[PDB]
């Protein structure tokens, strides 16, 4: 409570969930089932 | 535009709960960023023209009578008029300098916490929404897969139109659930670091303050 | 002319034991966030109520009675009293009056944290319903898919009617986690943010009697 | 000068979204080659 | 299907198997610790209630600090109390004022409470790692066995069920493996956590009421 | 690369190519602030190290004082000094406690400092909201691009993979110059963070000392 | 006959240079940690000697003048050497026992904070590994989509083996990703638990430190 360390206090952020990668599954469930699915 | 407005109609009742809790989560989002936006865009402008008022070198009993004249003063206008009052509050006492510095300290520490907690109103609720709109539109796009592999396994010939709905549904699901994720955590994000500025600004404005008032007080 | 009831009735084992633990997970939530509300209702009315009957003007002694004669006085008036009783208890006694406000501070931060210890009673239980029930639901599904597929892979040709049930029975294992974590994390949310609300009300109110115990007692 | 706020311990985990994603992957390039017009 | 999934354990893919293998491990050693981290708080709780009666039972302070000299298998609050009081004895033997004698005191006192708590959270950390890490893990099994099941789709030139499966196969219980191993972690680690901070909330209590009746006496 | 993708970048969707040119210009400004910050840091550090080399190379305190006044461009720890020690020689020609005349030396060192800091810190806060900002926004134009693309062939003509892939191959444009001009802001932003604790424990520890030889001359 | 080699050689140039820095950004990750522990080790093993030789029972002077022939004083040596010198030096002038106390602890904790520094080297660099790698990857990833639908608009019909040599780059590319990131996130977590406990075992010995200096002091 007395000898705590001399630094600039860091802040966190409230992490986003990365729909990239998850656009990215749903094109790779489009090219698996198109081409079954359309002949 | 009416594609979607269709498609979003004749779905089961729990996704279309869904696309409805979504929506409104956005709009209210979207006005919280608005408010949120202007309100601190005022206070930065209030800030700013209070610090060229006081370091323009006007006399201090000046400025605490234009703070008493005032009364629909807000942010440091207030916060200084308070912790400088209960400095006068210590100094028609016979107090010693260093626990009237200590008290000036104390309530313009209060002032400084209340104002900028006023100051947050809705954070917390987009901090809320953008952590909760990813697990519904989640569970938005589990149902409408449930939902085609239901009607799936109770037609034997499986056209076209026994599966469309359900991974509509599910597509449907989970762009309102981006649409409506995204700009509540970027907001929150970019609000927070910018309370955390203001409240850096004010801190460093309150210590100011004190040395003023410290310097005068020895005399 | 299958129903979701249908589905929850008959299953594996294992995804039905999955199944039965979220939905008394979700039970177990919603009694928790009942009872918190309840608690967090009564605890800000009593807060607005303290502030309301303090800040009136009474004497501060006057105020100290008041709390004696109460015997149901849990929150701001508890803490309150015993700050106050500790202090004339050093009064009674004879001490420097520095010491005697660190005293006060102190007993302060231990009623702020005794009370806010008993006042946010599970929450880190929503915390951790919110974070595994996606969890236990996924691995359920997992199982469940883990199942059909074992079951059904060397028996000639499978048609699309012979998988699609189970592959049913296994998404709703995840449905029901994520319907069973979207009252977690909402609550969790809200109430910390309440949580921290309270807890900024009561030290400043807090800051704010050290000010007027010191201001009173330099003379 | 301190802001008056204190910090929680318990933190919560990123919802397993994509996992959940890969698993609907899974479903449909297994279902893929069952299903014939 | 426990006949069966040994088997499929058997001929998966080397990297995704030490993948399940890094798993099963994580999972062994968590819920060793988990064992470990419940008997020892336990037995801290049983201690410290134990000690807390022998303390208010009314007997005076100086037969208690024999009484923690003749104890060699002292442990929580009698070591702290041991420690606390006795610097309180060293400024006694030399005459010394009152205001740092408790300053002295209560210094020994916050120096035992956190070294005696940094010993009872021995592990937690690695749960916390363990719950945070696991499902990433089996993200990275799940993708390899994906992409097996995949090249394994490009080398045969009809799809099949018996191409893909083996891939699906390694996937699935990848992820399945990674969340078995990831969830009671994160259950242990919120609820250990939790009871810890109790446990130093007791503590410092304890030790405030300690100083106010080492005033009381020195007063008296 | 390849000249596909000058074929790509060249046509596109009107509101997609409007993203593409903002996260370019994004990308673009990111690198110059990146450039300027890295030299604004390398300046700060190193007036920093020959200062403290200075001010511990033995020489009489008051001489690093009128040093400070002769200089005319005075900058980082230089005028942390020079405002510190300037306010206390003020407290100190009025009468004032020992006491007093620190407590007023260490706020204004602690006020200059923040001050400092937070000058030197200009663009940082810039390249947090691109390394948030810019994969998003390419995923809104890529999803609007995927989206473009299926609706003309709203008209049905026909769905078939083989007819709406180039419709996805323009969309991810967006998405992949997202990324790419993401990567560098976070980078940045991290090694550049990392470096502004570095710095800012630096000026701390020196404040510190300075207290510390400040109180140490004074009892005589 | 598809080997994983083989697709790492039959690559489009983007994502192979995606996998090179994955590659270079795993050795570089696994290279701080062996060092970051060797450094974790050699400081641990220095304290508990340091502490061992302090509370042997030899005089205090004389493990003064020990620290101050020694000229290596690696860590908590340098930090008791640091400590005393201030001691001493306020000590040979006359002044109150209190202010001796307050500058030790200064200066003790100016030791600890500048140590501490100096002891995590890299972690902020596994920091940044373990947070952008995963993007690096997914970059990797949007590129082989991106190029498994370039080739598919060329072929006159599309199968399934058309196009999972292209979704396979894809999947491999964030399969680095995710290798690249493992060692660097436990890394950084195990290790900055790590340093927290030896700076609170630090602290603690700083302040028995102040204890015994005040009990020698009081006399």
């Amino acid at each position: 409570g007395r000898f705590e360390r001399i630094k600039k206090p860091l802040k966190s952020d409230m992490n986003v969930v990365p729909y990239i990668d998850v656009m990215l599954v749903l094109l790779v469930i489009f090219m698996v089932t198109a081409p079954m699915i359309t002949s | 535009t009416l594609h979607i407005s269709d498609l979003i109609l004749q779905a089961s009742p729990v996704v279309q709960l869904v696309m409805l809790i979504l929506l409104l989560a956005s709009i209210f989002s979207w006005y919280l960023i608005a408010k949120l936006h202007m309100s601190y865009k005022k206070a930065r402008q209030d800030d700013e023209h209070f610090q060229k008022m006081f370091w323009s070198g006007a006399e201090l009993n000046t400025l605490y009578n234009n703070a008493q004249l005032n009364s629909k003063r807000s942010g440091l206008e207030d916060i200084f008029y308070q912790g400088l009052s209960e400095f006068f509050k210590l100094k028609k006492r016979q107090a010693p300098t260093s626990q009237m510095i200590e008290g000036t300290e104390r309530i313009l520490r209060v002032g400084l916490s209340r104002d900028q907690g006023s100051l947050e109103y809705g954070l917390g609720t987009l901090a809320s929404i953008g952590s909760v709109a990813p697990y519904i539109g989640l569970f938005g796009t589990v149902w409408g897969i449930m939902n085609a592999f239901i009607g799936l396994a109770a037609v034997d010939q499986v056209t076209l139109a026994t599966v469309a709905p359900g991974i509509a549904e599910a597509l449907i699901a989970t762009a309102i659930g981006l649409f409506a994720a995204i700009p509540a955590v970027l907001a929150f994000n970019h609000f927070t670091a910018k309370s955390e500025s203001v409240y850096s600004d004010r801190a460093l404005f309150a210590e100011e303050m004190i040395a003023l008032l410290q310097r005068q007080s020895v005399g």
